[PDB]
């Protein structure tokens, strides 16, 4: 196979800087009609790759002016003039001048940008998974950076151990932040059975930690 | 424009072979070639094959010779990709392209497991006093499912700003589970409509469930 060799493999970029990705593939890509196939997609998470460039610096209908194309041969760039916060994403390079058309392994686009402090919001579980048998206790950390955050559990001021699982949001692709979903699981019954329910967050962003919590059956 | 429109979400058991579609309109479907993409966790996006409908050439990748064929219907412009003798490896998300990748198809996910289909619990995360100053938040949890995919939205995709969609997460024990959340100002709770949309078509699942506060 033609091999599709990207670099760097990560960029971290604050937002109105300039970037810019390379490829090598390992069979030059001048097609014996004259033709460089040498195409630049994006990707964004959950959505299909969309292609940007193609022979090599033309650009795609729709696609801003601050992206250009360049190179010959091997080596070949793709250049950002200034980094938007909607251009995070996947970036390939993908090859269609030899059989079989090739892929690079993707260079991920991530933005830099200030502290920000999380928004903390706390969730008894509901009624209905309640109804249904089981527990949820949920705490939500909006809008926040870094993406680094330690969320700690207390139940009628018991630390909790290893019974809660967090999940992180993709990059937000206007201000750059992530958000953060804990999810403390327990039984029906140990929910019925405990009354102060609390997370408490620390960040970068805040100054001491910020903690949320509710009562059972204090509504 | 160009519109690429791939068939659902597909769960199949090893062994089973699978057709997959991608109906086209905008353009001549005759004069295009069309490319089939595999893109899987650790193999990232791999080439298929292409074939050219106007007259049924293809070509493929040798890795996939055995396993794929492609094969078009020039009267309802759609393209055909079966895999055969399915594998835990088939799994992936599976993309139609038009010539040099410059159209793409929305993508199916294709998962081969022995399993079969569970249907997510659908749980509001109501807001209250207790779900910061003038921002409130509130959200869906879509729990226990299998396989991927499940859609989420909020009124029908009316409603974007403030919308985070978590990513689904495979659990130790084999379901998955994601959630959504909204943040809004206070002043919407219990006055605005929120509903979030949940379609999980493997198992024919759609909720449509209003999150009010408790
Ligand atoms: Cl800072
Ligand atoms: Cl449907």
């Amino acid at each position: 196979d033609v091999v599709m060799t990207q670099t760097p493999l990560t960029l971290s970029v604050t937002i109105g800087q300039p970037a810019s990705i390379s490829c090598k593939s390992s069979q030059s890509l001048l097609d014996s009609d004259g033709k460089t196939y040498l195409i630049w997609l994006l990707q964004r998470p959950g959505q299909s790759p969309k292609r940007l460039i193609y022979l090599v610096s033309k650009l795609d209908s729709g696609v801003p002016d601050r992206f250009t194309g360049s190179g010959s041969g091997t080596d070949f760039t793709l250049k950002i003039s200034r980094v938007e916060a909607e251009d995070l994403g996947v970036y390939y390079c993908c090859q269609g001048t030899h059989f079989p058309f090739t892929f690079g392994v993707g260079t991920k686009l991530e933005l830099k940008r200030t502290v920000a402090a999380p928004s903390v919001f706390i969730f008894p579980p509901s009624d209905e998974q309640l109804k249904s048998g089981t527990a949820s206790v949920v705490c939500l950390l909006n809008n926040f950076y870094p993406r680094e955050a330690k969320v700690q559990w207390k139940v009628d001021n018991a630390l909790q151990s290893g019974n809660s699982q967090e999940s992180v949001t993709e990059q937000d692709s206007k201000d750059s932040t992530y958000s953060l979903s804990s999810t403390l699981t327990l039984s029906k019954a140990d929910y019925e059975k405990h009354k102060v329910y609390a997370c408490e967050v620390t960040h970068q962003g805040l100054s001491s930690p910020v903690t949320k919590s509710f009562n059972r059956g204090e509504c | 424009e160009v519109q690429l429109q791939q068939s659902g979400p597909e769960l199949v058991k090893p062994g089973a072979s699978v057709k997959i579609s991608c109906k086209t309109s905008g353009y001549t479907f005759s004069n295009s070639w069309m490319n089939w993409v595999k893109q899987r966790p650790g193999q990232g996006l791999e080439w298929i094959g292409r074939i050219y409908p106007g007259d049924g050439d293809t070509n493929y990748n040798g890795k996939f010779k055995d396993k794929a064929t492609l094969t078009t219907d020039k009267s309802s412009s759609t393209a055909y990709m079966r895999l055969s003798s399915l594998t835990s490896v088939d799994s992936a998300v599976y993309f139609c392209a038009r010539s040099l990748f410059d159209y793409w198809g929305q993508g199916t996910t294709l998962t081969v497991s022995s399993a079969s289909t569970k249907g997510p619990s659908v749980f509001p995360l109501a807001p209250s006093s207790k779900s910061s100053g003038g921002t409130a938040a509130l959200g869906c949890l879509v729990k226990d499912y299998f396989p991927e995919p499940v859609t989420v939205s909020w009124n029908s995709g009316a409603l974007t700003s403030g919308v985070h969609t978590f990513p689904a997460v495979l659990q130790s024990s084999g379901l998955y589970s994601l959630s959504s959340v909204v943040t809004v100002p206070s002043s919407s709770l219990g006055t605005q409509t929120y509903i979030c949309n949940v379609n999980h078509k493997p198992s024919n699942t759609k909720v449509d469930k209003r999150v009010e506060p408790k």
